[PDB]
């Protein structure tokens, strides 16, 4: 069931039994992202609850516990959908999504964005509902 | 298109233009309403009558098509498209007004009923569509319900314990008309109630000087209990007044909503083995980790895109700046000392 | 200028030497009512009919001279210079008042017009000539336009419907003096006007125990949503004062203000290929680009100048510092790597 | 354990489990008033005898029950285990009620006596058991103490001073059924008191011209004086409710309490000489004030620890950093200034 | 010194020590009220003469010794110290009351007067001596004095407008005994300062339908224009309360006060050539204008040091460590670039 | 009718469809005015709305569509003019208006400000009906 | 009676009379605590009066003559103790108390916590009632 | 009358009609007083008005035409003797005032203070009566 350690020790690599701002920017090195100081900060923050600084694996299984299907992130998800509507009907343009995904916030490849749009747009012409669309993630 | 703009005109008024016929329809039946009066008078009865008779057909026949067309146009949105789905729709509490409207002037036509020709003074009695006053008065009284109940709660207790009090003191004194006005505890309640809102018909005033003591030391300690809530509700709105001034601009939420869906996507097709997203074993498992990370930082970063501006953004920002300036003068420390 | 001297006596006032005059108007027109009542009481013949007319004259001569001398002075600001503009000045609706008093005054001396006599204190009732209390009063009203409307709305429900309940308990009652007091629904309508506002003179009251539960029922709950405006108009004056005493110093105006008005005249000089503006082909374009950018930022700056101090300057004023201070220490680090 | 899931019900309530309970007490004590109403008005008699008394047995029984299974679960907390320290939970002030309930119950099942059988409606008007209203409602009225002292001070003189001047002007006036209304100073209070908090029953006018004049010019200035203290508690109200929502979150207080605690204990171990705290003798007399400024500093930090956000923060943030990034300034300044 | 001694018991009250004789003060004045109240009633004559006189001369006279201790002991301070200085205290405005009095009492013992007796009540009733309710009340008061004015302005405009046309409608209706109730605008105008403050007596009533609407359209508009000042001043009494408690602490304003002091006498012996401020002719000018500068800052910052803490000091403070660490930026680049 | 492009061309010196900072500084040093970093990038912002700090064509050609004659803008700068009068009645010493207008904010040439003066006084002696001038831009 | 002078002494190495930061500094060196600045500064203002920011000799004797045993403070370690009790009704388990003082805050030796564990759970199992231990201190 | 110019010269080094932080800054390093930035740059602040940080002559003239005898600064002394009473009577002992004038804020020579004192304490023993001592400045 506790399989999770085995990529905790991955992130532990001096295995004092926690998880440092160094050591996860080290570990991130390897796959090429090049992150920022205040970013990897910012990113450790939001599993630490002992206020100490440090990720504890108690906190780590308590982090991948959590569950992703759930009303109050799903209301979020929608309320970014919406943010976006030129008409609040619900319906949005395939070109406008497409260009906001691709340019906009973190860029995302055109073979990501093709994948999407595939799973998408099965209702017709270029408008889709993000009402469903959100349900589907 | 011709549907959205006919829904944009029923609902979701936009001013003067749905403003005239919404003036149209409050005047003419207050004239109906005149008009059944003046039939209720007897005037000549070949007029009150026949154009009676008219014009209430008349009106049930537009309120009738009205209710069908707003109910057809309300496909515009897709939590109604549908024909199933369209039952949600009519579901709508304030739909539910205009079929109970249209059901009982059918029936009034058709044929207590005196009152019920007024019952249909509903439908105008409710003019506002989209529900914001009600939405609008709800949070503010939902965030303060606690302060709301206990002085509720105190009031009702020093009503019911000085009411009793004044009905021991003045069970057996006679009036000037020589009627008992105090001969039991309801007449008590009554006055009790009567009196700790400051209403005072004066149908019943204490005779007796103890009773007329307990009353002058219970009202000027007791009034301020029940004249609490409206002050509560009142400082309440005038201070959500202030921050509806003070919000961010619509230009800085783009981003993070941008950002939440796509890391929201991003962790969904990290299930999938074969989906390009892979194109950026053991990695395969801590990418999940880092995307996960990134999701939940993503959120956060959304929830507070959208609020008015706060001490703790300064606190944050400043600790943020001090950090990233406080690694290069290390660095520049570190790359001098070399020499 | 002595014009301007008069006008800033006349209007916009500076204190007891305008006071003097205002209380002395005051109080002779008071005594000008007082002596007309005396008439009335129809005292010693001769003084009462031959002083007030000779102190009514006086008033009507007085206040026509005022009026006169104050159109003239009003030349003093350019909105109203030239015969022309002066009409508009004349349309003031502040001064049509003078103009009515006058010509009632005129009439009723030519000559209910008892009661017109009492329309002459229109004018020393206005007393407030900048209108500096009713702008005030204006804006916090204007602001607060929804929370007023829904509570004004609930009220006007609530009194309704509950006034409707009592008049069909109420409708057979008779009472001590064999006289149906509740025996249509506009008396159960007064009644509630009365009872809503928590007035209650006490000529009806229910006297059947239904009727008495709905009222006890209705009117603690009521009285609330007619009471809320007091309070939320209170506690928005209250907040303005507040931000009164957080206001900039005049001296951080006048650079942006003078900014402004030096990019507007530049821009509006750039449309003229000859203008001197030119000393500072293609180029000519580029310029006014960069001269409406400059444009809107100094119209943004100013807006900005103007207002109370709030957290957004200093989130916006550390940034701007910490790329100030990062420029120089790449720079820094940039110059030293060079060895 | 058990004892403690116990505890949790019957006090602490968390909701509906504990909710249904308290309903059914709630409408059955009412069922229980209604049934000795119907037995005074003496109904059949050997039902209104026999399953009165039945379900009065029943309600003791119930009472005494429950009394004794909350102070046997009271055991729970600390402060109460042990024989002599459970009547420190019996010398709570809420508690007494219940025993007074409980013997009051007894003695009427064993027998003004019919007010006594009212006296039991005490416990299930009590219904708040953790005392959270009462505690709310005591910080708030404890901190405007001095306002509105001072406004019932003002409101009291104004009442006084106003009522003795209308005795005099009303003295001997006569009424249409001729009676002195106002033949004594009792009266003009009776109808200061009635008249200063707008309540005006009608009982007592005054009739003379001087006590109308009087009595006008009083209570438009007198009645805000009383009205005030509503006014304030709900704006300190709906201020705390702002404080409310802009707290520290619960992970910002737990490294300033365990410092708290280990310095306390740090600085009382270092009173013995051969605890292990000195593995860390003029020496020893300095670690000992050291250690004083310690647990100073860690008091102070967590007496800032568990407070609302404030500028002060920001304030002595900003200094602390500017000095840290000041000593690296100069120290790299230094250092560069060797050659 | 025992004089200070006891200048802190009389005045500047500590507590419990002088609570004690101020409660046994006021209530053996109370007992001397209830027995002149008991020798009014006629009771056993030989006592109600002889003790009355007794405590009557003794409260006169303690009142003396009081007042005579009091104006002796208030040389404690320098202000009133010397004969000619002393009757400043004795002009103080509450020290007039205590005069006022004592001479009264000695009036009424060598003898309406019978109301006089109640004058005497008026020390007791004064009873707050370094006067810090009235002077609470006068800042919160002067401070919102614009908005006060302008609603009790409308208030009354509305009241007088209101009242004359419901005279017009009510000129000719008789009531129900045959007599007219509204005969004379006095009435009417009696009528609507009763109904405009919600009091209702009842003893005038409208009774045309006319009048009827007119007073419906008039109290709900009008009532709340007179509630307003208890919530303006409620809630500005509440917003100091906030600002009361985030206040600087002792600590940071003594430095500035010393300078204050010693930069001012700087500048006044910098008018002496021959004082020994000149060991620190053309520079004997240019010092003189640098103590003013630096007389003129010093008073800025003590102006500053005692207010709450607010967001002008952390945007002066930003600008203020901003340009200290840049100048030794620049300074640091500068002393680099040599090589 | 969108000739507007050919200008933006040239502030569009790399050609990647958008203006940053860098090319908004570097098209400003050919005119020699100097600007700085934080003005740079102040004056880049009351153009962009997506958010992203770089100015998009679109933006462009709705800055420039904007139109100055507006109630907006006339009062503020009436406001402006306002604020230098030191009576209110509406008029402003010649002599005043040249010593402000040439030291204060950002100074003006001398002949700027004579052309600008030319243009006004025409009533009589130096008083200048500012409610006029405000027309004429 | 006032012999804390001799203490004083030590800490005033220059002789002048008064306290400054960087004597308690380099006083503190000698037992190798090695503090911060900041640190330094904030343990001198929690005894300063005068706002000089220097200890002077009287403020020394008014911090000295502070007493520990007293409500205000007895009160805040009562709800520092609170504040790590799971359910309030006053017991905490020995394990998470060794644990939160080895880990958390300032990180206390080992016999240091043996030493104060055995003082305390003289009750029984590992409960311990903070409220009769906080009388000890 | 004006003759403060002849000073304003002294202080205007470069000539061009106004006052520097600079020019001052260089002219009080003649006396040897060795100011600061930041204290320079504050008391500019105090007699500007244009805003634009550069003292004018006309400015010069309204800032020394100020009169130092009114209430609004005798209240402001008064207050600053009345915070340093340890009673409120209006009384001060002398060694205390001594120690405070020679320890606090800006330290003053002894033989200032001497001086001083001197002035005062004409009453009797060591109480300085602070409200006679305002009215002599």
């Amino acid at each position: 069931i506790a399989e999770f350690k085995e990529a905790f020790s991955l992130f532990d690599k001096d295995g004092d039994g926690t998880i440092t701002t160094k050591e996860l920017g080290t570990v991130m090195r390897s796959l090429g992202q090049n992150p920022t100081e205040a970013e990897l900060q910012d990113m450790i923050n939001e599993v630490d609850a002992d206020g100490n600084g440090t990720i504890d694996f108690p906190e780590f299984l308590t982090m991948m516990a959590r569950k992703m299907k759930d009303t109050d992130s799903e209301e979020e998800i929608r309320e970014a959908f919406r943010v976006f509507d030129k008409d609040g009907n619900g319906y949005i343009s395939a070109a406008e999504l497409r260009h906001v995904m691709t340019n906009l916030g973190e860029k995302l490849t055109d073979e990501e964005v093709d994948e999407m749009i595939r799973e998408a747009d099965i209702d017709g012409d270029g408008q889709v509902n993000y009402e469903e669309f959100v349900q589907m993630m | 298109n011709i549907q959205g703009r006919v829904y944009n005109f029923l609902e979701r008024p936009t001013g003067w233009k749905c403003f005239v016929y919404h003036f149209t329809v409050f005047l003419i039946v207050l004239i109906c309403l005149i008009f059944s009066v003046l039939s209720t008078i007897q005037q000549y009865n070949n007029l009150a009558t026949e154009t009676l008779f008219w014009m209430r057909i008349v009106l049930v026949v537009f309120f009738g098509a009205e209710y069908v067309v707003r109910l057809w146009s309300a496909g515009c949105r897709s939590k109604y498209v549908g024909v199933w789905g369209r039952l949600r729709f009519a579901r709508k509490p304030i739909s539910v007004i205009d079929l109970i409207v249209v059901v009982a002037s059918v029936i009034v036509l058709c044929v207590a009923i005196r009152g019920i020709e007024f019952l249909q003074i509903l439908r105008m009695l409710h003019v506002d569509r989209q529900g914001g006053t009600w939405r609008l008065l709800g949070s503010v009284v939902f965030i303060h319900r606690q302060e709301l109940i206990t002085t509720l709660y105190i009031g009702f207790l020093g009503l019911i314990f000085s009411s009793y009090f004044v009905y021991l003191a003045e069970k057996d004194a006679i009036d000037s008309s020589g009627e008992y006005q105090f001969g039991s505890y309801a007449d008590a309640l009554w006055w009790g109630v009567v009196t700790v809102t400051t209403i005072g018909y004066g149908d019943k005033v204490p005779q007796t000087w103890i009773g007329k003591t307990i009353a002058s030391c219970f009202s000027v300690f007791a009034i301020s209990f029940f004249a609490l809530p409206a002050g509560i509700l009142g400082s309440g709105f005038a201070l959500k007044v202030q921050q509806k001034q003070r919000q961010k601009h619509f230009n800085r939420q783009i981003p993070a909503a941008a950002s939440l869906i796509q890391t929201a996507w991003r962790c969904y097709a990290a299930e999938n083995p074969d989906s390009a997203t892979w194109k950026i074993e053991h990695h395969r498992a801590a990418i999940k980790v880092i995307r996960r990370m990134q999701y939940f930082v993503a959120k956060k970063k959304f929830q507070q895109a959208r609020k008015p501006y706060d001490v703790r953004d300064v606190i944050e920002q400043y600790s943020q700046g001090h950090l990233n300036l406080m690694v290069r003068i290390k660095e520049l420390q570190r790359r001098l000392d070399q020499s």
